[PDB]
C-alpha cells in the first residue's frame, strides 16, 4: 500500500463536494491537513502525525548530499546540445574592501549576466513544473540542497549548497499560498490568529517608504548618529521639528528606514517631546516587532540550550547570530565563527578595529579610504537588538 | 591589417558549430568589445623612511630630555 | 547534538557493524528483539520525503 | 545625486531606478537593457556579489517580495520562511505541530 | 617504587596553548608545550641576529620569485618572438576565418588579453604544470628513449619480416585561458591536440572530444604549453606564436624545492606492485563509529 | 592494581579457529597488554 | 594526545645521530577543509636554515645550483636531485580525530593536567596531531631557520605551508 | 551435522557433471555450516574480489570448515565434514607435490607458473575455483614471506619493493615455481605487524647478559660456516632460576612470535599414490 | 480520567479501561519481566492502541 | 557570407606598424616597473613593521607604567 | 525567434540537407521515433481552433 500525508492542494480550484455530511470548524487546524487517519486491521482509526514519523527525518543519512553528489558529478553536463543555456555561471571570488569605488566599474561594460539556475527555476508555475516544458529539473536531487552544474574556471563543474531556511525551496515545490497557510498556522499556534490592530500604521508606513518627498536629510543623519545614544540626545529638538514640521505639512512620516533610528526614538523621545499620536506610531512599529520576534521563536519550546547556541537559535535564521543584518550599524556580541573581511584576510580579533570620539584622530579621517583598518564604534551589539535589526 | 590569405577564392560554408569554429562577427560588436576592453583597465614609501627618520630625531630629542630632566 | 537526537527519537545507542569473518560465519544481524505486546501482528512502515 | 553613489548589494536592496539615476553608467546599462529593469532580484549584481548559492535568502524570496501585498501576515511571511531545514530545528517545529 | 615515564608525561600536562602564523598571514597553527618533554632539560640557546634574518628573506624572496621571474621571462620571450618576425606572425591553428573584417580590433584586443593575463598570473597557470612531468622521476629516460626512437635508420626488409614489432597522435597540453571583455582569467585547465590530417594544423579537444569552442570567439585568447617546452599564444584567427619556454635564468635547485613532483609512499590499502586499481581511501569520518 | 589482578571468563564465540579468535580477543583486551608492558617496566626484576 | 609522546620520545630517542628537537602542533579548520582532512595520508617537514638551502642537503654547498639548460636529458640533471629531493623530506607522526572538540576538555578527559593563566576556550571542528621536528646541528638555536609544512592528499596535490623560526620561539625560549 | 547437501540452480550437462565426478573425495570450503545450501556458497568464487586482498582472504579462508565431495546423484551433492582423528581421503586440485609423513594445511589458490587456470566448471558466473592443500614447508614459508613483505613494505618507495619482490614473490618447493598473487596491504597485515612488532620488542626486552653475547664468545672461540654466516648479519650474576623464569617468559614470546605465521595442521598424509592425486589423510577439516 | 483522551479512537472500540492491554495473550507464558513490562511500563509503547 | 579554410601559408600582418610600435612601449614600459612578486614581500613587511610597532608600543607602555 | 520557439516547444532543429530532403517528398517518412516505455499505447490528438 502506499498514501500521502501532509499534501497542499491548489487553493485556487478549492472545491468540496460534501457541504451536507460534514461541516468543520473553521479554524487553521482542521484546514492544513498535518496528520493521517488509517485504519487498522481492526476497524479501528489510528493517527499518524509527523512526530510519530521522527525516526526517519532526524537520521544522519537525510542531511549529506555526498553520495549524490558523487552520482551527480558522475553523469555531468547534459548531452542535449539544446540544453547548453543553464550550466553558465561566473562564481569567482575576489578582494571584497575596494568595491564601494569599483561599483560603477562593473557596470561600464554592457554585457548582460547569464541567468543562475536558480532564477530559472522559481519561475514555474506549481502544476506545469512537472512537464517536460521544463527544462531544469534534473537539478532538482535533494529537498534540502541545490546541485547546481555550471563553470569553473573554462570546467563546467557540479556544486552542492545546502538550502539553508525553507525559503530556499523553489516556488514550484512549496508556494507562496503554501507558506502564508503556515504563518496562520503559527499564528493560531501563538494565540495570534486574531492580530492586535496594525493595519493604519503600516498602511501610514506603506506610504511614506515609497512616496518621493521623502526628504534628503534622514539619510544624512542615519550616517551621522549610526545610533550612538549621546549622538540623538544632540540631535533632540532637532528631531522634534523634523518629526513635527514635515508630519504636519507632509502627511508621511519621517525616519521610516533606519532599524536605529526607530529603535531609539521610540525609546529615547517617550517624555512627551512631541504630539503622542507620533510616539504611538512609532510604538506600534516597534511592537509589530516585538510581535514577529515572538512568532519566530517557538516560545513554548525554547529552553535548554545545545551545543554552547540557544534552542531557539536552531529553528530559525532569525535567531541565528550567523545571519547578518544587511545594513549593519554595530558589531556583534557573539562572534564565535563570523570571520569578517574586507579584503583578503579575516579580521577576526580585536587586533584592528579601534577609534575613539572627542579626541580627533586624523589618522582615521585621513586612511577613510584606507578600508582595511576598520572602525569600529566599540559597542558590541547584544544578540536581542541584533534579532530585532534582523528584523 | 588585412591578412595575406594562400586560397584565392573565398569557401562556403554549411558546417554547424561543433565541426569547425568561424570568424563571422561584424563589424558593431567589435566596436562594442572595443568600447568594452579599452576602459576595463610610490615616491610615499621613501617619505614613509623620511617620516621614520624624523622619529628618530623625535625620540633621541626626547631622550635627551630624559637625560636632562 | 548527536545524543540530543537519539534522545528525541527512541533508538538507544549507536551500534558498530560486523566485520568479514563473523558475518560468515553468521547469517545475519537480527538487532531489534520482540517487544512485550503483540496484539496485532507484524508492523513495517517506511517512507520517502 | 553627486555627493553620493548607490550600492546595489544583495539580492534586497538593489532597485534599478535608485541606481540609474543616481549613477549614470548604470542608467546607460539599463537604458542599454531594458530587460534588466525587472524588481525581482533579476537586476544583475557585481561579481563581487553574484554569489546566488552562498547566501542566506536566495532568489524565491526576492520573487516572493515582488507579488505580496501590504497586509501583516505578508510582513511575518518572511520571518515564517526563516524556519531552518537542520534536524533540531525539524524535530522542534515537529513537537508544536507546526 | 618505579614511576614510569610515560605516567610523569601524562601526569605533566601542557604549560601554555601558543599559536602562530606563516609568513604570507595565511594559516594560524596551535602549538603546545610540554612541561615534561626533553625540550627543557637540552639547556640550548637563541641568537636572533638581524642580518641572518635579512639573508632568511632573501632566500625566501628567491623561493616565491621562481615562477614569477619564470612567468616575466616568459613575458619578455612573447615581446622578443614578436620583434624578430617583425610582427608577421604565422597561423598554426585551423579555424574558419574571413577576409572581409577588420582585424584593426583584434590586435588590439589580444594586446589587451596580454596585459589582463599579466595582471592574473598565479602558481597554478600553463608553465608549472607543463613542467611538473618533466619533473618526474623516470621522465629524463623516457625523454633519451623518445629521442632515441625517434632517431632510426631506414626499416631494412630484413627486420620488417622477421624481427620484433614496432610500436600517438593524440597529446595533452595544458592551457590559460584569458576572457578580455567580461575581465575573467581562467588560470589553467588541460586540453587535449591531434593533427587535423586534412591540413597541417593543430585542434584541440576537451577529454570527450568536446572541440573546444573559444576560438571562434573574439573575447577570448589562450596560451597552450605542451611537455616539449612549446609555446603557442593563440589569439583569434587561428594565428600563434610559438617559441620556447626558457629555463636558463632559473636556479635547478629552485626548481626542486618549489614545485617537484612526489613519487608514492606504501601506506595501507595500497598494493606492494605499482600501476593496479586500488581500494577504497582510510576516510576516518564523523559519520561512522572507528570499529 | 598496584600488585595483582587476575580475572577470569568463560568465553563463547563463533569462532572456531584459534588465531582469529585470539586476535580479535587481544584486540579487545589490549588494555591488559598495556598493563602487561606497564609492569615490566615498573619492575626490573619481577617476570610477568 | 597518543601520538605527540611518540615522537617527543623519539626523537630523545636519536638525539646521537641527528640533533632535532620537536615541535608538537593541533590545527584547526582554518588551515584545510574537512574533506581535505577525513583523507589525508601523511604529513612531511623540512628545516631551511636561515642563509642555506636545507639541512638534508651536504654542508657546505652541493652541485644542483647550474642553470637548468633548456632540455629533457638534463632537465633535474639526473634522478639523483630527485633523490636528493626525496632525501631532504623527512616523515613525521600524524593522527586525526573527526569531531568537534574542546582542546582543553580534550586534553582533561586524557590524564593531562593542564595548567592554563586563561581559559582560552579555543572550539574548532577537526583535531589532526602532528610534531614538526625542526634542529639545530650546534646546540646553540638561530632564530632565523625556517620550518616547512607540506600535507598530501592520496591524489598527490599538496600546499606547502611554511613559516620562520622566530615567531614561534620569542617566547617559550625565553620561558626556559 | 554432518553429512550435509547443496541443492543446485541450472540444468546440468554431462560434461560439467563429468567435472564434478572427476572431482569426488576433493577439499571444498562451506562458509555457513548448515544442512542445505546453494550453489553460491561452494568453493571460493564468492568469497573472492580483486584487489581487495589476498591476506584478507586467507583469513576467510582460515574460518571456514572443509569438506569433501562424494556420491553425486543430479542436482545436489552430498557433501561430508570429516570427524577429528578419523582417517579420510583427499584428491588434491593444486600441483603441489606431497611426500608420504608431511602434515598439510589449507591454503589460498596462488598463480601458478604455467598458468593452467583450469575453471573446472563453466556455469553463469559461479564458477568454481578451489583453496589449495599444501604442506607445512611451503605454507610455512609463505605466511613469512608475505609477513616479510609487510614488515619491509612501510617507510618505502615503490622503487626498491618493487625490485625486492620481483625476488620476493618467487617461492619454489622442490623443483616447481609458484607466485603470489596480490601482496596488498590490508588493516589485518598492520594489526599482524603490530603483535609481531611487540612480540620481537618484549624478546629484545628481557634478554640476559650471556644470551646477547653467547654469539660473540662463539665466533670468538670457534668457527664454522654457519657461525660466520649467522655472524655476517651482526659474566657477573649467575641466578639460574631466574634464568628459568626468564626464558619460560621467553618461551610464551617465542610462541607468540611464531604464531603469526603459522597456520594449524589442516591434514597429514598416511599413503600417497605415486601419482600425487590421491592420498589419505588422518585429520578431520 | 482526562478530558484530553480521545472518544472517537478509544470509546468506540471495545478496549480496556486504562489504555494499556492487560490481555497477556499477546505476551509471552512465563515471563514475569515481559509482563511487568508490557502492562506498566512506559518506556515502550502498547501493541493494543 | 563566405568563409576561407585554414593553411600554414595564410599569415597575418604586423597591423601597418601603428600597433606595434605602441605593443613596444607596452614592452619598454613594463621592462622597469613592478615586478609582482615584490607586492606579497611589502605585504609581509606591512605586517612585520605593524607586529614590531605594536611590540614596542607594549614594551614601552609596560615599562612605562 | 526561430531558435527560441523550438527550445520553448521541445522540438530540435529541422534536420534536413539536400540529401534527405526529397526523400521525405517521395513517400514520407517515419520522422518521429518511438518512445522507450508506454503503458498506455499509441496516442493520437490533433487540433482545431
Amino acid at each position: 500500500f502506499f498514501f500521502p500525508v501532509g499534501l497542499y492542494l491548489p487553493e485556487d480550484r478549492g472545491y468540496t463536494t460534501v457541504e451536507s455530511k460534514v461541516k468543520l470548524n473553521d479554524t487553521v487546524r482542521n484546514a492544513l491537513p498535518t496528520t493521517a487517519y488509517l485504519l487498522n486491521r481492526d476497524r479501528a482509526v489510528q493517527k499518524i502525525d509527523f512526530v510519530d514519523a521522527l525516526k526517519t527525518l532526524c537520521h544522519p543519512v537525510l542531511h549529506e548530499p555526498a553520495p549524490c553528489l558523487q552520482t551527480f558529478t558522475e553523469r555531468g553536463p547534459p548531452s542535449e546540445p539544446a540544453m547548453q543555456r543553464l550550466l553558465e555561471c561566473r562564481f569567482q571570488q575576489e578582494p571584497m574592501g575596494g568595491a564601494a569605488r569599483r561599483i560603477p566599474h562593473f557596470y561600464r561594460v554592457r554585457r548582460e549576466v547569464p541567468r543562475t539556475v536558480n532564477e530559472m527555476k522559481q519561475d514555474f508555475v506549481v502544476t506545469d513544473f512537472y512537464k517536460v516544458g521544463n527544462i531544469t529539473l534534473y537539478t532538482e536531487l535533494h529537498p534540502f540542497f541545490d546541485f547546481t552544474h555550471c563553470q569553473e574556471n573554462s570546467e563546467t563543474v557540479a556544486l552542492c549548497t545546502p538550502r539553508i531556511v525553507i525559503g530556499n525551496l523553489p516556488d514550484g515545490l512549496a508556494p507562496g499560498p503554501f507558506h502564508e497557510l503556515r504563518t496562520w498556522e503559527i499564528m493560531e499556534h501563538m494565540r495570534l490568529r486574531p492580530p492586535p490592530d496594525y493595519e493604519e500604521t503600516l498602511r501610514l508606513f506603506k506610504t511614506t517608504v515609497t512616496s518621493p518627498n521623502y526628504p534628503e536629510l534622514c539619510y544624512l543623519v542615519d550616517v551621522l548618529v549610526h545610533g550612538n545614544v549621546d549622538a540623538f540626545l544632540l540631535i533632540r529638538t532637532f528631531v522634534a521639528r523634523c518629526i513635527v514640521n514635515m508630519f504636519h505639512t507632509r502627511q508621511l512620516l519621517v525616519f521610516a528606514h533606519s532599524y536605529a533610528l526607530v529603535t531609539l526614538i521610540a525609546e529615547h523621545l517617550a517624555d512627551g517631546a512631541l504630539p503622542p499620536q507620533l510616539l504611538f506610531h512609532y510604538r506600534n512599529l516597534v511592537a509589530v516587532l516585538r510581535l514577529v520576534t515572538r512568532i519566530s521563536a517557538l516560545p513554548g519550546l525554547n529552553n535548554g540550550q545545545l551545543a554552547e547556541e540557544p534552542l531557539s537559535a536552531y529553528v530559525n535564521a532569525l535567531h541565528d547570530h550567523r545571519l547578518w543584518p544587511p545594513f549593519v550599524t554595530h558589531l556583534p556580541r557573539n562572534m564565535e565563527g563570523v570571520q569578517v573581511v574586507a579584503d583578503r584576510q579575516p579580521l577576526n580579533p580585536a587586533n584592528i578595529e579601534a577609534r575613539h570620539h572627542g579626541v580627533s584622530d586624523v589618522p582615521r579621517l585621513g586612511a577613510m579610504d584606507a578600508d582595511e583598518p576598520l572602525f569600529v564604534d566599540d559597542y558590541r551589539a547584544t544578540d536581542d537588538e541584533w534579532t530585532l535589526q534582523k528584523v | 591589417s588585412l591578412l595575406h590569405t594562400f586560397w584565392r577564392l573565398p569557401v562556403a560554408v554549411f558546417f554547424e558549430p561543433h565541426e569547425e569554429n568561424v570568424l563571422r562577427c561584424p563589424e558593431r560588436v567589435l566596436r562594442r568589445l572595443l568600447e568594452d576592453a579599452a576602459v576595463t583597465m610610490d615616491r610615499v614609501r621613501k617619505r614613509y623612511l623620511r617620516q621614520e627618520l624624523r622619529d628618530l630625531g623625535h625620540r633621541v630629542q626626547t631622550y635627551c630630555e630624559d637625560l636632562e630632566g | 547534538v548527536d545524543r540530543w537526537i537519539r534522545h528525541a527519537a527512541g533508538v538507544e545507542r549507536p551500534q558498530l557493524l560486523d566485520t568479514e569473518t563473523i558475518s560468515m560465519l553468521t547469517f545475519g544481524s537480527m538487532s531489534e528483539r520482540n517487544a512485550a505486546a503483540t496484539v496485532h501482528g507484524q508492523k513495517a512502515a517506511c517512507e520517502l520525503i | 545625486i553627486e555627493y553620493s553613489l548607490p550600492v546595489p548589494f544583495h539580492r534586497f536592496y538593489s532597485n534599478p531606478t535608485i541606481c540609474a539615476a543616481l549613477s549614470d553608467d548604470i542608467k546607460r546599462y539599463v537604458t542599454e537593457f531594458p530587460h534588466y529593469h525587472r524588481h525581482d532580484g533579476g537586476f544583475p549584481l557585481p561579481t563581487a556579489f553574484a554569489h546566488e548559492y552562498h547566501n542566506w535568502l536566495r532568489s524565491p524570496f526576492s520573487r516572493y517580495s515582488a507579488t505580496c501585498p501590504n497586509v501583516l501576515h505578508s510582513v511575518m511571511t518572511l520571518a515564517a520562511m526563516l524556519y531552518k531545514i537542520s534536524p533540531v530545528s525539524l524535530v522542534l517545529q515537529t513537537k508544536a505541530h507546526i | 617504587d618505579e614511576v614510569a615515564r610515560t605516567d610523569e608525561w601524562k601526569g605533566a600536562g601542557v604549560s601554555r596553548l601558543r599559536e602562530v602564523w606563516d609568513v604570507q598571514h595565511r594559516v594560524r597553527l596551535r602549538v603546545l608545550w610540554y612541561v615534561n618533554s626533553f625540550w627543557r632539560s637540552r639547556e640550548l640557546s637563541y641568537d636572533d641576529h638581524e642580518v641572518e634574518l635579512y639573508r632568511a628573506l632573501d632566500a625566501y624572496r628567491a623561493r616565491i620569485a621562481v615562477e614569477y621571474v619564470l612567468i616575466r621571462a616568459v613575458r619578455d620571450e612573447i615581446y622578443a618572438v614578436l620583434r624578430r618576425d617583425g610582427g608577421a606572425l604565422p597561423q598554426r591553428f585551423a579555424c574558419h576565418v574571413s577576409r572581409n573584417m577588420s582585424w584593426r580590433v583584434v590586435w588590439e584586443l589580444c594586446r589587451h588579453a596580454l596585459a589582463l593575463w599579466m595582471d592574473w598570473a598565479d602558481v597554478r597557470s600553463c608553465i608549472i604544470k607543463a613542467l611538473t612531468p618533466r619533473l618526474s622521476r623516470g621522465a629524463a629516460a623516457a625523454a633519451q628513449r623518445a629521442r632515441r626512437q625517434r632517431e632510426r635508420s631506414a626499416p631494412k626488409p630484413q627486420e620488417l619480416l622477421f624481427g620484433p614489432r614496432n610500436e600517438p597522435a593524440e597529446q595533452t597540453w595544458y592551457a590559460d585561458v584569458v576572457r578580455c571583455v567580461r575581465a575573467q582569467v581562467d588560470l589553467g585547465v588541460e586540453v587535449r591536440a591531434a593533427r587535423c590530417p586534412r591540413t597541417g594544423l593543430w585542434i584541440v579537444r576537451d577529454r570527450r572530444g568536446r572541440l573546444r569552442r573559444w576560438l571562434s570567439q573574439p573575447e577570448v585568447c589562450v596560451l597552450y604549453v605542451t611537455p616539449d617546452l612549446d609555446f603557442y599564444w593563440v589569439l583569434p584567427g587561428g594565428f600563434a606564436v610559438s617559441s620556447r619556454v626558457t629555463l636558463h635564468g632559473l636556479a635547478q635547485r629552485a626548481l626542486r624545492d618549489r614545485f617537484q613532483n612526489f613519487e608514492a609512499v606504501l601506506a595501507r590499502g595500497m598494493h606492494v606492485e605499482a600501476g593496479r586499481q586500488e581500494p577504497e581511501t582510510p576516510r576516518v569520518s564523523g559519520r561512522r563509529l572507528p570499529f | 592494581g598496584p600488585e595483582t589482578r587476575p580475572g577470569i571468563y568463560v568465553l563463547t564465540s563463533s569462532i572456531a579457529h584459534w588465531q582469529t579468535l585470539v586476535d580479535v580477543a587481544r584486540g579487545k583486551f589490549a588494555r591488559e597488554r598495556c598493563s602487561f608492558v606497564n609492569r615490566r617496566i615498573t619492575r626490573p626484576r619481577q617476570i610477568p | 594526545m597518543e601520538t605527540h609522546l611518540y615522537s617527543d620520545l623519539a626523537f630523545e630517542a636519536r638525539f646521537a645521530d641527528d640533533e632535532q628537537l620537536p615541535l608538537h602542533l593541533v590545527l584547526d579548520q582554518e588551515v584545510l577543509s574537512n574533506e581535505e582532512a577525513e583523507t589525508l595520508r601523511y604529513v612531511y617537514y623540512r628545516n631551511v636554515d636561515s642563509a642555506g638551502r636545507s639541512t638534508g642537503r651536504a654542508p657546505g654547498g652541493d652541485e644542483d645550483d647550474a642553470p637548468a639548460s633548456d632540455d629533457a636529458e638534463d632537465a633535474v640533471g639526473g634522478d639523483r636531485a630527485f633523490d636528493r629531493e626525496r632525501r631532504t623530506w623527512q616523515r613525521a607522526c600524524f593522527r586525526v580525530l573527526p569531531r568537534p572538540l574542546e582542546l582543553l576538555d580534550y586534553l582533561r578527559q586524557s590524564g593531562l593536567t593542564v595548567t592554563l593563566e586563561k581559559e582560552q576556550r579555543v572550539r574548532m571542528f577537526y583535531a589532526v596531531f602532528t610534531t614538526l621536528g625542526l634542529r639545530c646541528p650546534d646546540n646553540r638555536l638561530s632564530g632565523a631557520q625556517t620550518l616547512h609544512l607540506r600535507l598530501v592528499w592520496p591524489d598527490g596535490s599538496y600546499r606547502d605551508w611554511e613559516f620562520l623560526a622566530r615567531d614561534l620561539l620569542r617566547e617559550e625560549m625565553e620561558a626556559n | 551435522e554432518a553429512n550435509i547437501f547443496c541443492t543446485f540452480d541450472h540444468k546440468l550437462s554431462i560434461a560439467d557433471v563429468g567435472k564434478l565426478t572427476k572431482l569426488v573425495a576433493a577439499v571444498v570450503p562451506i562458509p555457513q555450516r548448515l544442512h542445505l545450501i546453494k550453489h553460491y556458497q561452494l568453493g571460493l568464487h564468492q568469497f573472492v574480489d580483486h584487489t581487495r586482498g589476498y591476506v584478507r582472504l586467507r583469513g576467510l579462508l582460515r574460518n571456514m570448515t572443509l569438506t569433501l565431495m562424494r556420491r553425486v546423484e543430479g542436482n545436489q551433492i552430498l557433501l561430508h565434514v570429516p570427524t577429528h582423528g578419523l582417517l579420510y581421503t583427499v584428491l588434491n586440485t593444486g600441483p603441489v607435490t606431497w611426500e608420504k609423513g608431511d602434515a598439510l594445511c589449507v591454503l589460498p589458490p596462488l598463480f601458478h607458473g604455467p598458468l593452467a587456470r583450469e575453471n573446472l566448471l563453466t556455469l553463469g558466473q559461479w564458477e568454481l575455483v578451489l583453496p589449495w592443500i599444501v604442506p607445512m614447508p611451503l605454507a610455512l614459508e609463505i605466511n613469512q614471506r608475505l609477513l616479510i613483505m609487510g614488515l619491509f613494505s612501510l617507510d618505502r618507495s615503490y622503487e626498491e619493493v618493487k625490485a625486492a619482490v620481483q625476488q620476493l614473490q618467487t617461492i619454489t618447493f622442490r623443483d616447481a615455481t609458484f607466485t603470489i598473487p596480490d601482496p596488498v596491504i590490508d588493516q589485518h597485515l598492520l594489526i599482524d605487524m603490530k603483535t609481531a612488532c611487540l612480540s620481537m620488542s618484549m624478546v629484545a626486552n628481557l634478554a640476559s647478559e650471556l644470551t646477547m653475547t653467547y654469539v660473540r664468545k662463539l665466533a670468538l672461540e670457534d668457527s664454522s660456516m654457519l657461525l660466520v654466516k649467522c655472524q655476517e648479519l651482526l659474566p657477573q650474576h649467575v641466578s639460574p632460576d631466574d634464568e628459568i623464569a626468564r626464558l619460560s617468559a621467553l618461551f610464551v614470546m617465542l610462541r607468540q612470535l611464531d604464531d603469526l605465521i603459522r597456520e594449524q595442521v589442516v591434514f597429514t598424509v598416511c599413503d600417497v599414490s605415486p601419482d600425487n592425486k590421491s592420498a589419505t589423510c588422518i585429520f578431520k577439516g | 480520567l482526562t478530558p484530553v483522551t480521545m472518544d472517537v479512537n478509544y470509546f468506540k472500540i471495545p478496549n480496556n479501561p486504562r489504555g494499556r492491554a492487560s490481555c497477556m495473550l499477546a505476551v509471552d507464558p512465563y515471563d514475569t519481566e515481559a509482563a511487568t513490562k508490557a502492562i506498566y511500563d512506559h518506556r515502550e509503547a502498547d501493541a493494543q492502541t
